[PDB]
């Protein structure tokens, strides 16, 4: 079931302007 | 320049990110404590150092008791620091699990706390794109501590309610459906955001999540979560209807931060 967990941060980038 | 080295004294471990090494010092000229956020920076491009400026410069706009403050910004020949107050609580994340849960008078003052802060981002032009309990810091350390917003390494600068693409970044459970659509976004994904952390405040853990990458985030782009019993029977309707408006699926009809502080379960007390 869920469980409330560590997630790591992520940037794959890809900004458009 | 050696700046950081002569004026702290480095002392013990905080916490991680996914790039940073957070360390407790000592300013040796007032015996002040601080928080080092340190970064090794021969191991960064130079859109990371863009992205570290950019963090210096966006917290430093923010001026907010529920906003870690930032004291300096040091670089040295292989290593950055960013001088923060030092906040002694622990990440909001250890407390919710200590206690697996906050009732709905914990939570909803927790709660309060963190979109006061996010709203101040908002109406400052500042979209911070992570909020999770591990970057929400408690400042007293057990019971009613103020909860300290932090980590802006990924904030960005948006003006009112138009929304672009700012590129793929965030936590994945998380992260919001038009983030995940590669639709334009703008500052009520971070109201999302929020909606999964009192989920989990509730309750004591997410309303997305599976083993399954790639299913997670179909779950989160359908809005697809639910409040099973006999977890969520005891629970107010009103708390729950909070949480439906901040998980709305379309950022224009979500709930934003202004109109959430207002909310019964928030504001009825
Ligand atoms: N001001 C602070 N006081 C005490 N601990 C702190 C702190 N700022 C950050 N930390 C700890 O260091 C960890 C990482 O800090 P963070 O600003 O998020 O760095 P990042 N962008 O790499 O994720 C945090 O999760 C927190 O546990
Ligand atoms: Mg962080």
């Amino acid at each position: 079931q869920a469980t409330l967990a560590r997630q790591d941060t992520i940037d794959e980038g890809g900004e458009v302007d | 320049c050696t700046r950081f080295s002569d004026n702290y004294d480095i002392k013990e471990e905080l916490g991680k990110g996914a790039f940073s090494i957070v360390k407790r010092c000592v300013q040796k000229s007032t015996g002040f404590e601080f928080a080092a956020k340190i970064i090794n920076t021969k191991k960064l491009t130079a859109r990371d150092f863009q992205k570290l400026e950019r963090e210096a410069r966006i917290c430093r706009k923010l001026h907010h008791p529920n906003i870690v403050r930032l004291h300096d910004s040091i670089q040295e020949e292989n290593y950055h620091y960013l001088v923060f107050d030092l906040v002694t609580g622990g990440e909001l994340f250890e407390d919710i699990v200590a206690r697996e849960f906050y009732s709905e008078a914990d939570a909803s003052h927790c709660i309060q706390q963190i979109l006061e802060s996010v709203n101040h981002c908002h109406q400052n032009g500042v979209v911070h794109r992570d909020l999770k309990p591990e970057n929400l810091l408690l400042a007293s350390k057990a019971k009613g501590a103020a909860v300290k917003l932090a980590d802006f390494g990924l904030a960005i600068e948006v003006q009112g309610d138009h929304q672009a693409w700012f590129g793929f970044a965030g936590t994945p459970g998380y992260l919001s459906p038009e983030v995940l659509k590669k639709e334009p976004y703008g500052k009520s994904v971070d109201i999302w955001a929020c909606g999964v952390i009192l989920y989990i405040l509730l309750v004591g853990y997410p309303p997305f999540w599976d083993e399954d990458q790639h299913r997670l985030y179909s779950q989160i782009k359908a809005g697809a979560y639910d409040y099973p019993s006999p977890e969520w029977d005891t629970v107010t309707p009103e708390a729950k209807n909070l949480i439906n408006q901040m998980l709305t699926v379309n950022p224009n009809k979500r709930i934003t931060a202004a109109e959430a502080l207002k909310h019964p379960w928030i504001c009825q007390r």
